[PDB]
């Protein structure tokens, strides 16, 4: 279905040059991904460690199909950013169901809703978006060394294209160059690792590699050192793509330079596909008998990177003043927790891994959604701050500095509380979902004898909390630097709105002002659902946690 | 009328192709032992020619004999190389 | 002076289309064993790459339309006031 | 590399390299490079400063990957010889 | 079929297309000329000459009437009075407004006679028009902006621009009936100065000429006498 | 806020997307019963009937193919359980091969068993 | 295909009407026109050498190669002569088109390739194997002939 | 002036044949691939044009147990 949509969208896109079609194409991509969820919901009625498909080059598991749906749902939520205008006009005289569904309203919308904004004029943006999704879901379902390489390039090349698709921004083309150049080096290490597996084992099949690993784990002439060493080189390339330390330098630069709406997709979708792919490869290569194999296990690169990410993510975030660089470093610290759970290969840690990945993706999505919504809300506000005037790409990244959030609690108190809840979920304060995620990882690491890493995880968490608190302090402890726009409410600056019936006949005529210009419903509702999932998780945890419990039992089923 | 002088270079070009064709056919035929050469030679064909040489000495040699001469069971060439395997 | 983007497009579309033709050459020397089943996949492969060429043509990245008396004013007489 | 692959009997892939990499990828690289403004002075790094790291990288990387090469690639490189 | 010439259709002279409303354009130009000549004295032959040619050609343009003109004029006159705010240049500007996706129309006064100038969106292929031809002024200024750059971004246009579908208080301007192709040929046969389109071109130039003549005051005494021998060639004494 | 004909163009693509998506959903619901991943008592019965009739008529259980036996294995190993991947990539089995994942003894026992029932009935006439 | 291939071979050789490389009357054209002495000999020999080879390959692919319409010497001579006659005819046509047509502009010749010849060829790439399969005429790929 | 396909499909087809012949007939030739894939092989069956069996590309090992031949044994030599 994703492939039919890509081909069908491309054909419809090929024969048009109208940039006013961009919003419509984004909405059709939402509809198309909804069918993809339907076809994969249909496919979960079986219990198996895996079914190889299509000549054995692909495979399907219950885990694979669950995370296809999650990738689809995250992509639908993100696609809203380019499918609905950021602002709307609301009035009590056009709020009934008979109104929204039988009557129409008319006003000069173009300036109010930013009809011609850059993020509403890119025809091919939803199409490159679906290309990345195809690479991500193919990587999850990959069963072969060549399939691994093709899927990772497919996802990677699309992300480079998305970082540059805003071709008139000097920042975006610069960020696209950086990701491609360092990303291309990372892809050599993946190809080198895959090639070294093939030249030694004689197979591109992951099944066969697992069989070779399993027999060689006994307790002479062809001792299989290649498998751990190759997967070590192979894993390093995947650590770059999740921005794990010490391979993380690119992301604070790339995430800040590319537009925020692009950053939302680019910084979320890629970690889910790589981590899920790594999870299975960690399980089937994990030696049981303490032999010479286990001492050279490639998974120490994951444990070292988790350690290095816990320190770099929290320490370096202390001095960041630009909000997008802070989120990049906040992400690095969270992949430190994710990588600890992947490294401990226990039933408990795999449940913790599965839960942590989903809740962090939801939470990081909220932070970006709140940050974009605050940017779209400042339209009716002005400021005289000299720092804000000297910012580059203000239209692509309206909020660039933490100081821009100063006194946002006095501009929109409830939206500021949603930001605070999300950030407090990042620190791990109970009873927020973020706490329960960190709690499961720590309990699983503690139960497996990972005491030293568990202690560094708690210590770095206090350091990380400092810059989290620093964002909250700017929003709540100070009065804002933004003033409401005088000419929007000046007792005579009122624009007109017509309310018309099914037959385009006038019903009423109302004069409106800037205080009638609100945030669009898609963004407020998405923030409201996710914020309440974060806050109220303790009453809704049974099904969500039981899903991962069952998934791990299938994976571990002796 | 017909401008023959304009057509002379074409006659030279046509004759050069004939010289190459006749010459290549003759030297290849002398190389093959006064018989027409082989073409589209696949692995089966090459192997049959090596088997022909270990019966007659010549890669194009033919014999209708039902009984191999003594030493045929000993002259199957195993080819040796130093690097490319 | 700035250079023309059409030169990059000619090389880009040549290279990408050169790769796809290369990928079809094995089929032409394997048609007998491939038979109907291999032909389906070749046709699927050709159909996908044909759509990217439609994108090339539809958007005219080679500037097909590079080189190219309705009057906005109509006047009406109404007479003397 | 293409000539090497042809001589060991990998004729299709060797000719594919000539057609694809030299014939089209390299032609695209030279077109862009020969259209852009380049000052060679702006591109010269002091390579002597990178020489100690160059030696260390070469010994470290070679000593690890060479151990990973299967016999097929290392049997005939660097009296009793094997035929 | 060929009853009415097609506006923009080539005439035969390159770059000279068929005129949209040629009869009213001539009336507009001729009347604009007579009014502009009222600032020249009565003893200027230049003024006396332009008057004679224009009032004579004006009489001939009036001699050809589009079919149904009387029916159109009554409603069109009736339409101006009830919706004067829609066509007065002092409010919507000389171009009729900033909305190009919509139809514009302005009443104007020349030589004691009133004219309505109309502008229409250009007929363009729907496959290529974006937002029905609305002018792209870039995107709005998002982020942290000063008040000054907001006003420089036309924020006040929010309170004065009108959606193209929004036609509650305004009316549709109806065009004058056109002269037929037969009527155009017989009229320009009366003028005897080429195609109607060329005659309009000559009227536009003649209208432009008055301003130069007034600014130069060409009717007053000779500016500079020829000094002796200025125009003496090699002519033999008779 | 799209232009004059933009919405009709978008609906045309949406209608085709829904038709492709709707058809794949229809195929999955029927094929999931063949897979045994959905309640299939009615489908089990008619398959037992349909295949038994072929046994006694002499025809092959799954039919005759223009494909080589090796290429039938390739088709079988490509589309086998392939409808579980329909949210990513579609595939359909149009080949007549003999690799259906099921021991085919059950179809021959019934055919033999009810071939004798018609034999005894024929004699008692 | 033969007509398209012959047209492509003329363009591939920078020959008229595709001859901007050596055109001196076009203001910006004439890259080959600045080549003196030995460099001119190199480029010119290479071009005539490619013209003859594109005519030989055209005869090979479409005109039956060395095929006609007991001694080894005469059989070889006839095969060489038949290939030569076919090659010479295409060389004559090659000269014939240079003398017959004016020169196409660079933007038009690129549009001819990418919007006329290639879309037809990719359409033929679909049709031809479908015809081969439909008539059971997919040839064998083993060493035969 | 150019016709629109979705409102008047046949008028557009005539215009494309006359005004974009290279593009129009590429689509026509491209669509003939599938058309002959559906028409001719059924046609060929009806007329009796049968498909040739595949040629052997490997040794055709006989199915079944070995035949237990008795002939040309070692005593038959010389
Ligand atoms: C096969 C060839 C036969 C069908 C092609 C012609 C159909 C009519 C299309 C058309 O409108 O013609 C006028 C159209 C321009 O006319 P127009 O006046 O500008 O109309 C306004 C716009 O087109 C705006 O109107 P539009 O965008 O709706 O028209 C474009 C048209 C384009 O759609 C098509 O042409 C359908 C192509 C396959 C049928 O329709 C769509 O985009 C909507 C449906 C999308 C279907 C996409 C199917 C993808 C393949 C899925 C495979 C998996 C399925 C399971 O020119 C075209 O032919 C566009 C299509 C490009 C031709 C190549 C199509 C084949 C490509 C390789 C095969 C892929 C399979
Ligand atoms: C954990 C999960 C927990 C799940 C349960 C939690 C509670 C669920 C609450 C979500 C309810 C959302 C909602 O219905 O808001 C209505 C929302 C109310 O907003 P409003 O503030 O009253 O006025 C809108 C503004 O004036 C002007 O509107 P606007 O321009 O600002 O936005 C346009 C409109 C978007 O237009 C739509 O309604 C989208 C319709 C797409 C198709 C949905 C039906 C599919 C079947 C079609 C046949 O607004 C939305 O509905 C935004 C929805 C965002 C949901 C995001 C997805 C989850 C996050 O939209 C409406 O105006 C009335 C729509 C009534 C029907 C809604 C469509 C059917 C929904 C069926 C749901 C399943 C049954
Ligand atoms: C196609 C239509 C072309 C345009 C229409 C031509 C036309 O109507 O002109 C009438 C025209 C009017 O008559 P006329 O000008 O008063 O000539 C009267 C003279 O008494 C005539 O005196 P004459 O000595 O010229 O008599 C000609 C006679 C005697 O001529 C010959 O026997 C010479 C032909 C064979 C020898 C050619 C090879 C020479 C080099 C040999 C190798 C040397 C290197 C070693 O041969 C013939 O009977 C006709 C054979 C024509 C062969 C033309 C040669 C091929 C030209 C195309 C070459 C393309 C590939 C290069 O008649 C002629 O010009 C004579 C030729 C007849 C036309 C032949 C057209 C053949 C085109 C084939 C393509
Ligand atoms: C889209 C445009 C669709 C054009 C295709 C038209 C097919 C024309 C043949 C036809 O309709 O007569 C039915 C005729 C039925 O033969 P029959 O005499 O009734 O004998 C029963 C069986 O064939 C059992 O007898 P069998 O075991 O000997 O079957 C072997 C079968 C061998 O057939 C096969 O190998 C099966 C291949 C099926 C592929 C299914 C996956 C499709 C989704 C792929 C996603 C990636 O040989 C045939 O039956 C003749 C088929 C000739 C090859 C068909 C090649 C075209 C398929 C690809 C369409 C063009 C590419 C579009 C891609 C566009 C991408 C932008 O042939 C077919 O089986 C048609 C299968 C392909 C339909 C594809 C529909 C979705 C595309
Ligand atoms: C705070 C919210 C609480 C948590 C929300 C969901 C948590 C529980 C969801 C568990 C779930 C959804 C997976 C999507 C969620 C992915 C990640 C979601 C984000 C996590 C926030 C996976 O359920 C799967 O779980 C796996 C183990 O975990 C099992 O292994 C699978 O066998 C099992 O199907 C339920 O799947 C189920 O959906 C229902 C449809 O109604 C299906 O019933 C049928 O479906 C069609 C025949 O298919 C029929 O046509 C339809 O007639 C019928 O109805 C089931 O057949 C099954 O498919
Ligand atoms: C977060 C949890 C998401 C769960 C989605 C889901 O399970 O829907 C099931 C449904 C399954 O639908 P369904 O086909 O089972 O419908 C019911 C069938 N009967 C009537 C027999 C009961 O999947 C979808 O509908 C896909 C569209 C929903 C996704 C839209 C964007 C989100
Ligand atoms: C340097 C040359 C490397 C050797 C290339 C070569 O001679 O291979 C010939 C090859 C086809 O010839 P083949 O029959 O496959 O092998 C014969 C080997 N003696 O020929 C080829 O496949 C490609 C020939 C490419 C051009 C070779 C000359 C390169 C230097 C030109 C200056
Ligand atoms: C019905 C089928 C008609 C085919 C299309 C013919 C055509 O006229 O296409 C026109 C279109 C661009 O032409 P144009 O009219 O100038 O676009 C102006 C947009 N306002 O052209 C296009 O956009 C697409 C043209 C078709 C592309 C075909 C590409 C090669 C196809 C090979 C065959 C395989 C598919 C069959």
């Amino acid at each position: 279905m994703i492939m039919i949509s890509i081909l069908s969208l491309l054909l419809s896109t090929s024969v048009t040059l109208r940039r006013d079609m961009s919003i419509l194409f984004n909405r059709i991509s939402i509809i198309a991904l909804a069918y993809c969820i339907l076809h994969d919901t249909m496919s979960l009625s079986f219990i198996s460690k895996g079914i190889g498909l299509h000549g054995g080059l692909l495979h399907i598991t219950n885990l694979t199909q669950i995370f296809h749906i999650f990738i689809f749902i995250i992509s639908i939520l993100i696609l809203q950013l380019t499918s609905f205008y950021p602002r709307k006009v609301w009035i009590p005289e056009y709020s009934s169901l008979k109104d929204i569904f039988f009557n129409k309203i008319l006003y000069y919308r173009t300036k109010i809703i930013n009809k011609m904004g850059e993020h509403m004029k890119i025809i091919e943006y939803p199409l490159i978006l679906l290309f990345v999704i195809s690479g991500a879901v193919f990587l999850i379902s990959t069963n072969d060394l060549v399939s691994i390489f093709l899927s990772i390039e497919l996802q990677s090349y699309g992300l480079y294209l998305l970082s540059t698709i805003y071709r008139n921004s000097e920042l975006s083309t610069t960020g696209g160059l950086i990701y491609f150049l360092l990303g291309g080096l990372s892809s050599c290490f993946i190809l080198l690792g895959t090639s070294l597996l093939y030249v030694n084992s004689g197979t591109t099949s992951l099944d066969g590699l697992y069989i070779l690993n399993s027999i060689s784990d006994v307790n002479s002439w062809y001792k299989p050192y290649y498998l751990n060493f190759s997967l070590l080189i192979f894993s390093i390339g995947f650590l770059f793509k999740v921005s794990a330390a010490p391979f993380h330098f690119w992301s604070p630069d790339v995430y800040d330079a590319i537009p925020t709406i692009v950053t939302t997709f680019v910084a979320i979708i890629a970690k889910i596909s790589i981590f899920i792919f790594l999870l299975e490869l960690v399980y089937y290569t994990n030696s049981n008998a303490n032999s010479y194999l286990s001492e050279f296990s490639w998974t120490y690169a994951l444990l070292i990177s988790s350690l290095l990410s816990l320190i770099i993510g929290t320490v370096v975030g202390l001095t960041q003043f630009r909000i997008k660089r802070l989120l990049a470093y906040s992400t690095i610290s969270h992949v430190g927790f994710i990588l600890l759970a992947l490294s401990v290969s226990s039933i408990e840690s795999t449940q913790a891994f599965i839960f942590y990945l989903i809740q962090y993706s939801i939470s990081n999505l909220n932070a970006f959604f709140i940050l974009i919504t605050i940017g779209f809300s400042l339209y009716g506000y002005v400021t005289n701050n000299k720092e804000y005037k000297s910012l580059l790409d203000k239209n692509n990244s309206p909020i660039q500095l933490i100081s821009q959030l100063k006194g946002y609690f006095y501009i929109n108190p409830l939206l500021s509380l949603s930001l605070a809840i999300t950030i407090f979920s990042f620190v791990g304060v109970p009873p927020l979902v973020g706490f329960f995620a960190k709690q499961m990882v720590l309990s699983a690491a503690l139960d497996n004898g990972y005491i030293f890493l568990s202690l560094i995880a708690i210590i770095t968490s206090v350091i990380g909390a400092v810059y989290y608190l620093n964002v909250i302090k700017e929003i709540f402890f100070y009065s804002p630097e933004h003033e409401v726009n005088p000419v929007l409410n000046e007792s005579d600056s009122n624009f007109s709105l017509r309310i018309l019936n099914e037959k385009n006949v006038l019903i009423r005529s109302v004069l409106l002002k800037g205080r009638n210009i609100f945030i669009s419903s898609p963004f407020s509702i998405t923030i409201s659902i996710i914020t309440n999932v974060i806050l109220l998780f303790i009453f809704m945890n049974k099904e969500w946690l039981s899903m991962g419990t069952i998934l791990v039992q299938i994976l571990f089923s002796a | 009328p017909v401008p023959f002088e304009t057509l002379i270079p074409y006659g030279i070009i046509i004759a050069m192709f004939g010289v190459t064709g006749a010459g290549m056919a003759k030297v290849r035929h002398m190389f093959n032992g006064d018989k027409r050469h082989r073409w589209s030679v696949d692995q089966w064909d090459k192997q049959q020619m090596e088997r022909d040489r270990r019966l007659t000495g010549h890669l194009r040699g033919q014999t209708d004999n039902p009984i191999a001469p003594p030493g045929f069971e000993f002259n199957n060439p195993w080819k040796v190389x130093x690097x490319x395997x | 002076s700035p250079f023309n983007i059409s030169f990059f497009i000619y090389g880009l579309v040549f290279l990408l289309l050169d790769l796809e033709i290369l990928l079809l050459y094995p089929f032409a020397v394997s048609e007998y064993v491939n038979s109907a089943y291999g032909l389906a996949a070749a046709l699927i492969f050709i159909g996908i790459i044909t759509i990217g060429f439609v994108y090339e043509l539809g958007h005219d990245a080679l500037k097909v339309h590079s080189r190219q008396l309705k009057s906005s004013v109509v006047i009406s007489y109404l007479g003397n006031i | 590399v293409s000539f090497y692959l042809i001589l060991i009997g990998l004729n299709f892939v060797g000719l594919s390299y000539l057609i694809v990499y030299i014939g089209a990828v390299s032609i695209l690289f030279l077109f862009i490079l020969m259209l852009i403004n380049i000052r060679t002075s702006e591109l010269q790094s002091n390579t002597s400063n990178s020489i100690p790291l160059t030696i260390l990288v070469g010994i470290i990387i070679s000593s690890f990957l060479f151990k990973m090469l299967p016999y097929g690639v290392i049997i005939s490189n660097q009296k009793n010889d094997l035929f | 079929k060929g009853k009415f010439l097609v506006p923009g259709a080539p005439t035969g002279l390159t770059g000279l297309g068929t005129h949209p409303s040629p009869r009213s354009a001539l009336l507009y130009l001729y009347h604009s000329t007579l009014e502009k000549l009222k600032q020249i004295p009565e003893h200027s032959v230049y003024r006396q000459s332009v008057e004679a040619v224009t009032r004579h050609r004006l009489a001939l343009v009036e001699s050809v009437v589009p079919e149904g003109y009387d029916a159109w004029v009554e409603r069109a006159k009736k339409l101006l009075e009830e919706h004067a705010d829609q066509f007065d240049p002092t409010k919507v500007g000389p171009e009729g407004g900033e909305e190009v996706q919509g139809a514009r129309a302005v009443k104007v006064e020349r030589d004691g006679r009133v004219f309505v100038v109309s502008r229409l969106p250009k007929e363009e292929d729907e496959r290529v028009l974006e937002w029905d031809g609305e002018v792209d002024e870039g995107p709005e200024l998002e982020g942290s902006r000063t008040l000054e750059e907001k006003i420089e971004g036309g924020l006040e246009k929010i309170f004065t621009r009108r959606d193209v579908k929004d036609t509650v208080g305004r009316v549709e301007w109806e065009p004058e009936p056109q002269l037929t192709a037969e009527q155009v040929a017989e009229l320009e046969n009366k003028i005897g100065a080429g195609l109607i389109e060329e005659v309009i071109q000559v009227a536009e130039g003649e209208l432009k000429l008055v301003d130069t003549m007034v600014k130069a005051r060409v009717w007053e005494p000779l500016e500079e006498q020829p000094r002796p021998g200025q125009w003496e060639y090699f002519e033999r004494k008779p | 806020q799209v232009g004059r004909g933009g919405f009709a163009k978008a609906m045309r693509l949406a209608g085709f997307i829904g038709l492709a998506g709707g058809f794949l959903y229809f195929y999955q619901r029927s094929i999931l019963r063949f897979y045994g991943m959905s309640e299939n008592a009615r489908e089990v019965e008619m398959d037992m009937r349909e295949m038994t009739d072929r046994v006694k008529a002499g025809l092959p259980l799954y039919g005759e193919s223009r494909l080589s036996p090796a290429m039938q294995g390739v088709a079988a190993r490509q589309s086998r359980y392939s409808a579980l991947f329909f949210g990513v990539m579609p595939w359909f089995n149009f080949v007549n091969h003999n690799q259906h994942g099921v021991d085919t003894a059950k179809y021959y026992q019934q055919a033999e068993r009810e071939l004798e029932a018609e034999r005894l009935a024929r004699e008692q006439a | 295909v033969f007509i398209i291939f012959f047209i492509g071979s003329v363009a591939e050789t920078n020959r008229a009407p595709f001859d901007l490389a050596e055109a001196e009357s076009e203001l910006v054209s004439g890259f080959m026109t600045e080549h003196a002495a030995v460099i001119f000999v190199f480029f010119f020999l290479a071009e005539y050498g490619s013209i003859v080879l594109m005519c030989i390959l055209t005869s090979i692919l479409f005109l039956g190669g060395y095929l006609l319409i007991n001694a080894p010497t005469v059989e070889g001579s006839f095969y060489g002569l038949s290939l030569g006659v076919k090659t010479s005819i295409l060389i004559f046509v090659f000269i014939w088109t240079r003398a017959s047509f004016p020169r196409i502009r660079f933007d038009q010749l690129m549009s001819f390739c990418w919007t006329v010849l290639l879309p037809i060829l990719f359409a033929l790439i679909v049709l031809v194997p479908c015809i081969l399969y439909s008539f059971n005429i997919f040839p064998v790929n083993i060493s035969l002939l | 002036t150019t016709p629109r396909f979705w409102s008047t499909p046949l008028k557009y087809c005539r215009w494309a044949a006359r005004e974009r012949p290279a593009l129009f007939f590429s689509v026509v030739i491209g669509a003939l691939g599938p058309v002959t894939l559906a028409t001719v092989p059924p046609l060929r069956r009806l007329i009796g044009d049968v498909d040739a069996a595949p040629i052997p590309l490997t040794y055709p090992i006989p199915p079944g147990p070995r035949k237990q031949l008795k002939g040309y044994d070692d005593d038959t030599e010389d």
